[PDB]
């Protein structure tokens, strides 16, 4: 699971740096992982779309 | 020479080895007698 | 749930369930105490 | 034709799988050779 | 069967239009991956 | 006639696991680097014995 | 079909990923530092 | 006319993906050159005197 | 002549089927160039 573990420094290093709070577990890392993934995908599929 | 006229696909990726040939051998093996793919495959053993 | 599972099955004694991850990992438990466990905890979480 | 290149991907589809393996072989025996090497860090306990 | 062939081809003509990028996101898939193991294997000439 | 549908959610989730892995290699290498140059840091107390 | 027969050059392996090779250890100081130090314990 | 615009989808389909990806490691570049930096500057440091 | 003309969906279907393929096949040699000059700008910033 270290390949996991790294990650779960990612998403959170990631969240800080966006200025998100997280005072939680790794358990559910990677929902965190999915919110952002599309997050900074929609945002930017949104703001094109207005933009077009 | 033997590195160019032999060994031209031995290297392909790196560390790793040539898979293009790993392959071209399997496929060879499943046209010439395709049993042992059979059981090969069966058992979850690989090109390489 | 990093580590789910692949199959499982029951002893016939019911008390222990085993389940098996994804990865081989045999998970063998009390499944009544863990039915107690996860139910009355998860029960007040909302 | 089109399984000519249905076949191609079969084939360069597959080859990952194989890639895999090859990872496999190539990161675990350097990882054993190079955990024995963690002996000249034991041999460091010596300076120790 | 013109109408189920005016379905038909249309089905079939889209998936066509799959197959006809997904040969090129096959390879960049591909490089994608065999690429992260190279990175990997320069990390280990750092290890050294 | 949806064969293009799916193709989106992979080229999108192996993009995310690009990123993953080049993010976890230079957090890991940023974090532990750093740990490495503070350690040189550390290193020069010797000065202070010197 | 490769015969690689120049008698003005000599073919380069161009199937070589340049990129992961050219860089084992050797390192004789590696261990032989060890002997020295040693040594300087002598 | 899809079948034009889905030829002209090759860079709607975003060829901008490799801008995009290229991005990512010029960055990763950098950031790795930060580090690689550190390491060089801290080792190249640390002695001699 | 009708069945002339339903000879002509076939006929005129494949040659749809044709010409697409025509480009089918280009595209897996333009592809295979795509994923080295990816490959290759990757591989030189790495170097770098």
């Amino acid at each position: 699971s270290l390949f996991n573990e790294r990650k779960y420094l990612l998403l959170r290093k990631k969240l800080d740096e966006l200025h998100y709070t997280q005072p939680l577990q790794i358990e559910s890392a990677e929902l965190v992982d999915k919110l952002l993934n599309d997050l900074l995908k929609t945002s930017e599929g949104f703001q094109k779309l207005k933009n077009k | 020479c033997f590195a160019h006229q032999i060994l031209q696909n031995y290297f392909v990726d790196f560390p790793h080895p040539p898979l293009d040939l790993l392959q071209n051998i399997d496929e060879i093996i499943k046209y010439n007698d395709p049993i042992l793919h059979q059981h090969l495959k069966q058992h979850n053993f690989k090109f390489v | 749930s990093r580590k789910g599972i692949v199959d499982y099955d029951l002893n016939i004694d019911a008390k222990y369930l085993v389940v098996i991850s994804t990865l081989g990992e045999k998970y063998v438990y009390d499944f009544h105490q863990l039915i107690a466990n996860q139910k009355k905890h998860q029960q007040d979480v909302t | 034709q089109s399984l000519t290149d249905q076949i191609l991907s079969v084939e360069q589809r597959y080859k990952e799988k194989q890639e895999n393996l090859i990872r496999s072989e190539q990161i675990r025996r350097e990882e054993v050779i190079y955990n024995a090497e963690q002996k000249l860090s034991r041999q460091m306990k010596l300076e120790e | 069967q013109m109408q189920n062939r005016k379905e038909e081809i249309q089905i079939l003509e889209m998936e066509a239009q799959a197959a006809a990028r997904l040969r090129q996101v096959m390879e960049l898939r591909e490089k994608e991956d065999r690429q992260r193991m190279v990175r990997m294997d320069m990390d280990i000439h750092r290890q050294q | 006639q949806l064969n293009d549908l799916e193709k989106l959610y992979e080229e999108k989730q192996d993009a995310l696991m690009r990123h993953e892995r080049e993010r976890r290699e230079i957090i890991t290498y940023e974090q532990e680097m750093r740990y490495s140059k503070l350690v040189d840091a550390e290193r020069q107390v010797r000065e202070e014995r010197l | 079909k490769i015969l690689p027969l120049s008698k003005t050059s000599y073919n380069q392996f161009t199937n070589y990923n340049v990129f992961n090779v050219a860089h084992q250890e050797t390192e004789a100081e590696a261990k032989l530092e060890e002997s020295k130090h040693k040594i300087r314990q002598m | 006319q899809q079948m034009k615009k889905l030829e002209e989808e090759s860079r709607k389909a975003i060829q901008i993906a490799e801008n995009s990806r290229k991005a990512d490691l010029d960055f990763i570049d950098q950031e790795l050159q930060k580090k690689r930096a550190n390491d060089n500057k801290f080792i190249a440091s640390k002695m001699e005197e | 002549e009708e069945d002339r003309d339903n000879a002509l969906i076939q006929q005129w279907r494949v040659e749809d089927t044709e010409m697409r393929l025509r480009r089918e096949t280009l595209k897996q040699k333009k592809l295979q160039d795509l994923y080295k000059y990816e490959e290759e700008n990757e591989k030189k910033l790495i170097e770098a």
